[PDB]
């Protein structure tokens, strides 16, 4: 056989990135999104709205966050 | 345009185009070096970047070399990409763009680098000075551009369409079938070149004997002798070269290099002794010429020089079939001399 030309065509890009960049990056970037959400999950554990809404719905780590003070012993 | 190829059952082929455009035929000196460094650049159709990138995707390598007679445009590829590289060499022979913006940016720094590299070796300076004192303005133009005579872009264009004519060039190659190469060189733009005159003239190029040049140079010192040889006495000096730089002599430990440059019309047998000390260059070249002025017998070196010339004419496309069996002896007559380096501690031509 004999190839007289080059039978090839441009990719999809915007100069700095391309689709081949994001295709190979996207599993590690969704893992980075999960790691960032985990980071602020652990950074906002003392926030009481996220504490009583989400951080006791955890199955076995739940009853460690609340501590059972009787209501007739707090000042407010 | 003579297409001369051969076949082999292998994978990698080469296609070469040889023009007669070295510094033998340069009008101003250094023009052929600028054309050789100028060769594989921007064509009027595609770039020097698109050609290199799509040929690397197709799997090949372009090159362009320059010696005293030819400019060689070589292309080494996988075997099933012949018509693309034929069309690429025809493109780059016909319609290079010749822009000043790439003359200053890309050609002149490469020429300056190649000239500095060939200057810092003290044996190439002796060799081209030996050429310049043997042949005055025939083969004795300098090989590389150095900024002495200012070369424009118009001189490069005039020399390029003087030398890139159809009767001047010929196309050879390894591992291509001759039928497809002769069918691809036609139906191309290599056939539509101007059919100018061929540039080679075949009578002997008017040498000069008994001349000396002394070049001052810091570093290591060389002493070179050089004999211009005819076409009939080419075999005796080839046997002499392969006898002198070989273990048959006792003069192989003194001679650092010795070689016969062959051409169509005649040749030049050159001999370099290089050292860092210079009294050893003086005593060595005195012993060399004082032993070569007596008669040496050259018939023991015949089988060895047949071997060496078979292995050196292996891959060249210009085989000269020398006989090597009318050779019996050698006695040195008159010879040109050039002494480069520590020049005051080197012997003159009257001392040798």
């Amino acid at each position: 056989a004999y190839t007289s030309h080059l039978s090839s065509k441009t990719g999809l890009h915007f100069g700095r990135l391309s689709l081949r960049s994001l295709t190979a990056y996207a599993p590690n970037l969704m893992l980075w999104g999960g790691a960032s959400m985990l980071g602020l999950f652990v950074f906002t554990e003392g926030w009481p709205k996220f504490q009583d809404t989400l951080y006791k719905k955890i199955p076995l780590l739940g009853p460690t966050l609340e501590d059972h003070t009787p209501p007739e012993d707090k000042p407010n | 345009l003579t297409v001369s190829a051969r076949d082999a059952p292998t994978k990698i082929s080469t296609l070469a185009v040889k023009v007669h455009g070295g510094s033998r035929y340069a009008t101003k000196d250094g023009v052929a070096h600028l054309l050789n460094r100028f060769n594989f650049q921007n064509t009027n159709t595609r770039s020097a970047l698109k050609l290199v990138r799509e040929s690397e995707l197709l799997g090949g390598t372009f090159k362009s070399t320059l010696d005293r007679e030819y400019i060689t445009l070589k292309a080494t590829f996988l075997k099933d990409d012949l018509p693309y590289y034929v069309n690429a060499l025809a493109d780059v022979l016909y319609k290079t763009a010749f822009k000043p913006h790439e003359l200053t940016e890309s050609v002149l720094p490469a020429a300056r680098y190649d000239y500095a590299v060939a200057e810092q070796c003290p044996v190439k300076s002796a060799e081209d000075q030996l050429y310049a004192i043997t042949f005055r303005k025939g083969l004795g133009n300098p090989l590389l551009y150095d900024g002495v005579e200012r070369v424009s872009l118009q001189d490069i264009k005039d020399f390029a369409d003087k030398v890139y004519t159809k009767e001047n060039l010929e196309v050879s190659g390894e591992n291509v079938v001759e039928a497809d190469l002769k069918r691809f060189v036609d139906e191309s733009l290599l056939s539509t070149l101007p059919a100018g005159k061929s540039l080679v003239s075949k009578s002997e190029p008017k040498f000069f004997l008994g001349e000396e040049n002394r070049v001052r140079f810091i570093g290591d010192s060389v002493a070179a002798i050089g004999i211009p040889v005819n076409k009939a006495s080419l075999a005796q000096y080839e046997v002499l070269a392969n006898y002198l730089t070989s273990a048959l002599s006792e003069l192989s430990g003194l001679i650092s290099s010795a070689k016969l440059d062959k051409f169509t019309d005649g040749g030049l047998f050159t001999l370099f002794v290089r050292d860092q000390d210079s009294a050893v260059v003086s005593s060595n070249i005195k012993k060399i010429v004082a032993d070569l002025k007596k008669g040496k017998d050259l018939s023991p070196a015949i089988n060895y020089t047949k071997l060496k010339n078979a292995v050196q004419n292996e891959s060249v496309s210009s085989p000269i079939e020398l006989n090597f069996d009318a050779v019996k002896d050698f006695k040195l007559g008159k010879f040109n001399y050039v002494a480069v380096g520590d020049v005051s501690n080197l012997p003159y031509l009257d001392e040798l």
